[PDB]
């Protein structure tokens, strides 16, 4: 139910 | 931090937000 | 948070969110208490019982945030953590003695309008306002209800609980190191926090100095809002120490 974060933090 | 606690859009414009009167009442 | 409000923009600018990588969910609060530290609940990265044992890499921190769900663009600012540490003596076991933990954060964050450290108390700031009947502030984005989710972060104000009603009010042991609030069932008023507000702030505005301090973490309750059930909160102060101790050998 959230909004997808950038992906630069998921890196 | 020698600036904690003081919250920019409130106690650094000098404004109070809507509920905190309620802490300072109960402050007895 | 049960029978609260909507918060006011940049009304608790140390909240934090910490959020789950994969999947991408809230897991926790926390505050913010300087640029490199965020506090928390350490029941929010380990409770063996439910098979949680959060590691570094797992988590993000979001900072600044307004709106639960919403990525907040040009607002908010998420965080990867270098370490997090917990308390030695967490009594996960039994009753969630000193259920306290600090993340340090890889880099700096940048203070704005959004972004700001909470203080955390001093001994004089603590034996002062931490009275049966004094107020303080709550706030999270956990559940609305025992038994559903905010829109965007929500607050309430609590009063601390005589130490002898809160320990009549269930059969866990209380210890020194938790604080209860909460209204009383002849109060009329009401309000709690509730699960998701985990690791979130309990906050007083001192009348000495007009700045806001940190005194509790929301630690744990019984349901949400019930007639005569109370929250349970860590006190921080009497953690300071071991806080200090961290910061001091860590930062
Ligand atoms: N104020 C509240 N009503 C409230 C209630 C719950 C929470 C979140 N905390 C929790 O859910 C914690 C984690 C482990 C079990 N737990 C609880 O709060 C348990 N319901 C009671 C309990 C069990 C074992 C030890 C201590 C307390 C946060 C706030
Ligand atoms: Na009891
Ligand atoms: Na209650």
């Amino acid at each position: 139910d959230f909004e997808e974060i950038p992906e630069e933090y998921l890196q | 931090e020698a600036d904690c606690g003081l919250r920019p859009l409130f106690e650094k414009k000098s404004l109070e937000d809507k509920t905190e009167r309620e802490l300072l009442e109960s402050y007895i | 948070i049960v029978e609260g409000s909507d918060a006011e923009i940049g009304m608790s600018p140390w909240q934090v969110m910490l959020f789950r990588k994969s999947p991408q969910e809230l897991l926790c609060g926390a505050s913010l208490i300087s640029d490199r530290w965020v506090l928390t609940a350490a029941h929010c990265l380990l409770y063996p019982p439910w098979d949680k044992n959060f590691t570094e890499n797992d988590l993000l921190v979001r900072i600044g945030k307004h709106s639960r769900t919403r990525y907040e663009r040009n607002i908010e600012k998420i965080s990867m953590l270098e370490k997090i540490y917990i308390h030695p003596r967490y009594n996960w076991r039994e009753n969630l003695d000193r259920d306290i933990a600090l993340m340090k954060l890889k880099k700096p964050v940048a203070f704005s309008d959004y972004i700001h450290p909470v203080c955390l108390p001093d001994r004089e700031t603590a034996a002062s306002l931490l009275q049966a009947g004094y107020k303080g502030r709550v706030t999270g984005w956990g559940n609305l209800k025992e038994t559903g989710q905010p829109s965007v972060l929500q607050v309430v104000n609590l009063p601390i609980v005589e130490r002898p009603v809160c320990k009549d009010s269930t059969r866990i042991r209380i210890t020194d190191n938790m604080f209860c609030a909460g209204y009383k069932p002849d109060e009329g008023k009401r309000g709690d926090s509730c699960e998701g507000d985990s690791g979130g702030p309990f906050v007083m505005k001192s009348p000495f100095n007009n700045r806001w301090y940190q005194m509790g973490i929301v630690s744990w309750g019984e349901g949400c809002d019930r007639d005569g059930k109370y929250g349970f909160y860590t006190h921080v102060f009497r953690l300071k120490k071991w806080i200090q101790k961290v910061i001091d050998q860590f930062g």
